[PDB]
């Protein structure tokens, strides 16, 4: 299958409530470590990152934080003062899909202005949003001083070869759900509520529905995906039954299992 | 209006005296400065756990704080969301 290895930034300067720079990055589903400006060294997010992870990986992955600050966040301060400019969002990503081509990117949403889709093969950086001087300044730090880009694309996938082996157990568990089924007491919205409830499962691609008469009820279709606590997942599904006969209602439920 | 989508719920039923854990997720939040805080019985729940801030592929924003307790007859559990000067308050539900 295809994977990909994010790391998710938030730029908050002068914020008073967040700091300066956050850094999420996750292996697909697992957020993997976590990084922000009041820390001064990331932390690992799961137990196997902390053990079937070289350390020679965080003292590098420590360096290229600074990377991204220095040679854009510092960069671009500047100006994002200038415009008023509260907070951006930077997804950093390379993805190697059934290995048939690779694609590693880098985004920028800058808050109020639309995304910078960085383009990390081509080292070209297009507007999505609002053009402004940012989408080439970003375009001329990637395109003098390589070494930099070379922390964005190559490493990138090695690191997500290493990492991806670390967590090649974690990727694979398979929680199993359980589907339960209540009437929800009647709320304002529906008169009588059926909720299907699906928690614990651990590979996010499922598939469930709501079947009246094998017909899919699409009618009062409220789906709801939440995140449990142990990385896996719980699924909510609500109809109003509008006073039908509930047992007529089913809530057919395919995980990989 | 940029405000939170907050959820309250437990990872499995609750059966009392059995151990579980408790859950308030928002998410699609404008501004992102949040406070989630966890209530039992009115009563801010301490050692509670947060994950980070941060958002889906589509920027929208994303907190969860989570805490194991026991539920135990009697009791109730609510989620206190501070969100942009406000706080709301979730009860299980
Ligand atoms: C908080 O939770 C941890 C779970 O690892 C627990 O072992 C600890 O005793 C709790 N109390 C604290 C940190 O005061």
């Amino acid at each position: 299958g295809s994977h990909t290895l994010q790391y998710l930034f938030i730029y908050a300067p002068q914020h008073p409530d967040l700091p300066e720079l956050s850094m999420s990055g996750m292996l697909d589903d697992l957020q993997i470590e976590y990084y922000d400006s009041s820390l001064k060294q990331i932390q690992p997010r799961q137990q196997w990152m902390a053990s079937k992870i070289t350390e020679d990986y965080w003292q590098e992955q420590n360096m290229a934080v600074d990377a991204l600050q220095n040679h854009i966040f510092r960069k671009i301060a500047p100006l994002v003062t200038i415009l008023g400019i509260r907070y951006i969002q930077v997804l950093w990503k390379c993805t190697v899909e059934n290995s048939q081509n690779t694609t590693a990117f880098v985004k920028l949403n800058v808050h109020g202005l639309g995304v910078v889709d960085c383009d990390l093969f081509t080292v070209r950086c297009r507007g999505l949003g609002v053009f402004s001087v940012l989408i080439g300044m970003i375009e001329d730090i990637l395109k003098n001083d390589p070494t930099f880009i070379q922390l964005l694309n190559p490493r990138c996938v090695e690191n997500l070869q290493t990492v991806l082996r670390a967590g090649k157990t974690a990727l694979e568990r398979k929680v199993t759900p359980q589907v339960l089924v209540f009437e929800r007491s009647s709320t304002a919205e529906m008169s009588t509520p059926l909720l299907c409830l699906i928690t614990a499962f651990y590979p996010r691609t499922i598939n469930a529905t709501w079947l009246r008469k094998g017909e899919p009820v699409s009618e009062d279709l409220t789906v709801m995906v939440l995140p449990n606590h142990d990385a896996t997942y719980r699924m909510e599904i609500l109809i109003d039954i509008k006073n039908n006969d509930p047992s007529n209602y089913y809530c057919q439920v395919q995980h990989c299992s | 209006p940029g405000s939170p989508n907050v959820q309250v719920y437990t990872y499995k039923l609750i059966k009392e005296g059995e151990s579980n854990v408790l859950l308030c997720h928002a998410k699609d939040f404008s501004p992102p400065n949040i406070k989630l805080e966890l209530l039992e019985n009115g009563r801010i729940i301490p050692n509670t756990t947060q994950s980070d801030l941060s958002f889906e592929s589509d920027w929208s924003f994303k907190l969860t704080r989570y805490v194991e307790f026991t539920p135990q007859s009697g009791y109730k559990y609510s989620c206190m969301v501070t969100h942009n000067g406000d706080s709301k308050e979730i009860q299980l539900d």
